[PDB]
RNA sequence: AAUUCCUUGUCGGGUAAGUUCCGACCUGCACGAAUGGCGUAAUGAUGGCCAGGCUGUCUCCACCCGAGACUCAGUGAAAUUGAACUCGCUGUGAAGAUGCAGUGUACCCGCGGCAAGACGGAAAGACCCCGUGAACCUUUACUAUAGCUUGACACUGAACAUAUGUUCUAACGUUGACCCGUAAUCCGGGUUGCGGACAGUGUCUGGUGGGUAGUUUGACUGGGGCGGUCUCCUCCUAAAGAGUAACGGAGGAGCACGAAGGUUGGCUAAUCCUGGUCGGACAUCAGGAGGUUAGUGCAAUGGCAUAAGCCAGCUUGACUGCGAGCGUGACGGCGCGAGCAGGUGCGAAAGCAGGUCAUAGUGAUCCGGUGGUUCUGAAUGGAAGGGCCAUC
RNA sequence: GUUUAUUAAAAACACAGCACUGUGCAAACACGAAAGUGGACGUAUACGGUGUGACGCCUGCCCGGUGCCGGAAGGUUAAUU
RNA sequence: GUAACGGGGCUAAACCAUGCACCGAAGCUGCGGCAGCGACGCGCGUUGUUGGGUAGGGGAGCGUUCUGUAAGCCUG
RNA sequence: AGGACCGAACCGACUAAUGUUGAAAAAUUAGCGGAUGACUUGUGGCUGGGGGUGAAAGGCCAAUCAAACCGGGAGAUAGCU
RNA sequence: UUUUGUAUAAUGGGUCAGCGACUUAUAUUCUGUAGCAAGGUUAACCGAAUAGGGGAGCCGAAGGGAAACCGAGUCUUAACU
RNA sequence: CCAUAGGUUAAUGAGGCGAACCGGGGGAACUGAAACAUCUAAGUACCCCGAGGAAAAGAAAUCAACCGAGAUUCCCCCAG
């Protein structure tokens, strides 16, 4: 007859906006994410929704770093 | 919801107010906070009033 | 006869120097307490009509 | 303006502003217009006689638009800082 | 049962055999007392059932008499019709073929017959759905409204008594009587009686008002209806960027919090084992094992130890103006944001703070309200109203 | 008896009878912006409306709901002021 | 109505493997012609390339009646 | 005596067959009901369209009826063919 | 013609001839073309006057701001990097 | 009872028709609003009355804005 499902939320367009080696202007969003899947490295800020954004003009650099092998995003300015 | 809107009115007599919500039942004491009044351009005591 | 202005559009849009239209932002009439100051502050200045909408505005305002 | 029944743009946006009655009776005079009046006195009446401004204009302002190269007396009109410099540069007077 | 779904109920009668009929039973799905109950002689082109008679109704048709049909002479229609050199079959194919393929059959043309096909003719399917179509009907749908009804004021006055009561006459009524116009009963005038400021009518006003009128009465949908659904968040479907459907599979939201926010300083979980007043499986205490299997104000996912988890001090950055740049949207919008100015909190300081681990907790515009602001102010000064800012 | 002229003649409609109810006469009611007219040249043994439907035996319980009828102390309440 | 190779027929004219022939389209090439677009030269040549089309957009024309040109021109 | 009986005229229309580009836009043929009555019929009159009239079928109101016909608003509107 | 798709057994047409459907007015924008050019152009009207007159107007050469107002700037803000 | 109503006679005028235009008394709905009620259509269609060669309007208890204009009517602007 009827079903109790049939709901879903709008897709949030998360994920990587600027990949490795891409030249960005300061302020450019590099990744939108839920929590810190990626962490802010050098010249990268972490917004209130865990958005990583460039704090300097330069090139995006993904790196695995530290004792937990966490993924950091940096900007090579 | 439960929480009702209030205005925080400037003690400087500028007319300037902030607005916020308040659970009136759990907290009946008047909300008082130092907030920036942009008319006098100073932090002054703001006090709760009706919206 | 003369085309009639859509008078509601004339109250919402003003033509700018290069033939664009400025309008006031939606969402700043009421239900303001819940809105962030940042959000409301960005809604205060007038904005330009987007490319998708200029055709609709121009149709409504032949004497703008 | 019909969008298929979606609230159209000219209704989902707020009305703003009011129309000034004073703006309708206010004009702007270019520096180029100053040499088009007869006699080299630029008043409200001399501009109206030269068909620079409409007959119902009560207020007029000379702006720095175009150029002036004659001594013109400007009387009873507002003048911009740039227009005033240009009028005075060409030997004119701004009478208020 | 004109009512009984189950049901051809069951029992009895009638028949060789009876879902009907008649008589009962009561288990009345869902009789029932004037939208009458139960009877009832008579009546009925009324419904059901049985029997005698009667018969071509039938077994099962035969023959005959007439009117057509058939032939000749005369007259002379019609519906229909893209064009036709207009076969069968099996297959194919807008899925049921004269027309395609393959194959079989078939000399050319009438006439009388028959209706299997030409999805034959006839009527832009009446069912069904759709259209923000129509009509008429209904009502405790909406909005009106005739009518009915309420009061105020008017036409409408006078005494006396304590806004009401009584009395009065002169307005007003009279579809009482009489007189005259008059040859008329209508009507008007006159006289007189009876009512009498009442009634009645106008304007305004509350009620009532399917009597009447105009209309509304959503969409999605494996047809429609019924049910469910409609915005927002999380996961999966989703094919390792983004996005991605179904009445696909699972759950949540329509808040909470002046601390559960800011900052400084500090801290680290579940669970179990061993021992220990009451005390048990589980309370609190002690040690160890363990290593987040906990925790997160609330779903799920992604996060989280430098904790984002837990505790305390001091606090109001849950600041105001802005904003390089970027994300995400058809758009309206929504989001992230360093940095700048002002002023602030915490910290010795570096610093951190423009709410909350993040992602739901929402509503355009119009209309109007409140506060601020001489921006505007229809001769002028004001004001009203409008604008702008804040907010409802 | 009546009825769907032209697919329904009936169990439908009507009917005498019954009941409820309104109506005091310028009747109620109806047709009429109104004047008037019907009701009726009638007058409650009359007239209108409604339901039932010869006759026989009868017609039980419920007034909470919706109407209607009566009440009106009090609550609420229009124009007006 | 054969009716589950399209048929005839087939013991290969079936299937598998290998190989070389050939047939086969409006594909490609040849020859002649037309047009679009673009070069490179001087509207012409040379040369490259393109030319299936519904909705639909763009470009360029034919013919018809009428007015001027026309009291002209053609026409018993 | 009788909305009494049988049955012609007269009024009707229950059944069947025919007819269905009819002889006929409702009939013919054989049967059928009423036939002194709430009967039937001639002539004339009155009622008018949200109106009439209706022993009530939404029947009938000129072969037209859940709102006649004619003319007008009028080229209504038609997101449909 | 309509369609995802029609020899379709979906639609329309018996045939011929004639007629039969994107117009007209005004406004507005864009393109082409012509005139004039920081100007361009007149409307009614006058004029027998397609002339000539008529520049009332309209558009343009300045914008910004809700507005006062300022003006190659302006608005925003106490003030802008 | 005066009188009046009423009655008769005389004179004068009216009556009816007509396409539009005009002034007045009444006055829709379809339609549009993508439904619909406010609103629209529209004071339109239509009905009625009255007039004239035209009608109506008209000689400021009008505008204006501190300057001024000078009855009414009609046309172009103002201005979608
Ligand atoms: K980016
Ligand atoms: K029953
Ligand atoms: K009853
Ligand atoms: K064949
Ligand atoms: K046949
Ligand atoms: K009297
Ligand atoms: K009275
Ligand atoms: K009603
Ligand atoms: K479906
Ligand atoms: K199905
Ligand atoms: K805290
Ligand atoms: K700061
Ligand atoms: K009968
Ligand atoms: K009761
Ligand atoms: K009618
Ligand atoms: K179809
Ligand atoms: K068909
Ligand atoms: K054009
Ligand atoms: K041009
Ligand atoms: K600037
Ligand atoms: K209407
Ligand atoms: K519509
Ligand atoms: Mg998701
Ligand atoms: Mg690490
Ligand atoms: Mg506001
Ligand atoms: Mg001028
Ligand atoms: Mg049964
Ligand atoms: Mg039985
Ligand atoms: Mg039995
Ligand atoms: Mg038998
Ligand atoms: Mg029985
Ligand atoms: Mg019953
Ligand atoms: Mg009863
Ligand atoms: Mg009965
Ligand atoms: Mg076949
Ligand atoms: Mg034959
Ligand atoms: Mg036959
Ligand atoms: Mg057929
Ligand atoms: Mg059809
Ligand atoms: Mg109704
Ligand atoms: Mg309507
Ligand atoms: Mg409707
Ligand atoms: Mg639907
Ligand atoms: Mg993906
Ligand atoms: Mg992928
Ligand atoms: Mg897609
Ligand atoms: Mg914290
Ligand atoms: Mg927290
Ligand atoms: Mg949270
Ligand atoms: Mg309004
Ligand atoms: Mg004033
Ligand atoms: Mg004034
Ligand atoms: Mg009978
Ligand atoms: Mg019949
Ligand atoms: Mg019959
Ligand atoms: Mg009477
Ligand atoms: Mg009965
Ligand atoms: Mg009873
Ligand atoms: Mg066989
Ligand atoms: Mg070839
Ligand atoms: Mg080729
Ligand atoms: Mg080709
Ligand atoms: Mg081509
Ligand atoms: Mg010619
Ligand atoms: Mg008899
Ligand atoms: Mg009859
Ligand atoms: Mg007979
Ligand atoms: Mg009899
Ligand atoms: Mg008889
Ligand atoms: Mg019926
Ligand atoms: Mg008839
Ligand atoms: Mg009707
Ligand atoms: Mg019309
Ligand atoms: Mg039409
Ligand atoms: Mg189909
Ligand atoms: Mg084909
Ligand atoms: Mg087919
Ligand atoms: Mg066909
Ligand atoms: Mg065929
Ligand atoms: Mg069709
Ligand atoms: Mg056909
Ligand atoms: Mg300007
Ligand atoms: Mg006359
Ligand atoms: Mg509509
Ligand atoms: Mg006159
Ligand atoms: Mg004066």
């Amino acid at each position: 007859g009827s079903t109790r499902n049939g709901r879903d939320s709008e897709a949030k367009r998360l994920g990587v906006k600027r990949f490795g080696g891409e030249s960005v202007l300061a302020g450019s969003i590099i990744v939108r994410q839920r929590g810190t899947k990626f962490h802010a490295g050098a010249n990268v800020g972490c917004g209130r929704d865990h958005t990583l954004f460039a704090k300097a003009d330069g090139k995006v650099k993904f790196e695995v770093k530290g004792p937990k092998n966490r993924k950091f995003i940096s900007i090579e300015a | 919801g439960i929480r009702e809107k209030i205005k925080l009115v400037s003690s400087a007599g500028t007319g300037h107010f902030y607005t916020t919500t308040k659970n009136k039942r759990t907290k009946p004491e008047k909300l008082e906070l130092k907030k920036f009044d942009p008319v006098v351009r100073q932090h002054v005591i703001y006090k709760e009033a009706k919206i | 006869p003369k085309i009639k202005t859509v008078r509601g559009a004339a109250k919402r849009f003003k033509k700018t120097g290069k033939g664009g239209f400025k309008h006031k932002h939606a969402n700043l009439r009421h239900i303001l307490t819940k809105k962030a100051t940042k959000r409301k502050r960005h809604l205060r200045p007038k904005a330009m009509v987007s490319k998708g909408d200029l055709g609709l505005v121009i149709a409504c305002l032949p004497y703008a | 303006g019909f969008e298929g029944g979606q609230m159209p743009l000219y209704r989902r946006l707020p009305k703003f502003g009011f129309t000034s009655r004073k703006a309708a009776i206010t004009a702007e005079i270019r520096l180029s217009d100053l040499a088009k009046v007869e006699g080299g006195v630029v008043d409200l009446n001399t501009l109206k006689a030269a068909n620079i401004i409409g007959i119902q204009i009560e207020f007029a302002k000379v702006i720095l638009a175009g150029e002036v190269t004659t001594p013109v007396t400007v009387r009873g009109l507002r003048v911009t800082k740039g227009a005033r410099a240009a009028i005075e540069a060409a030997g004119g007077k701004i009478e208020e």
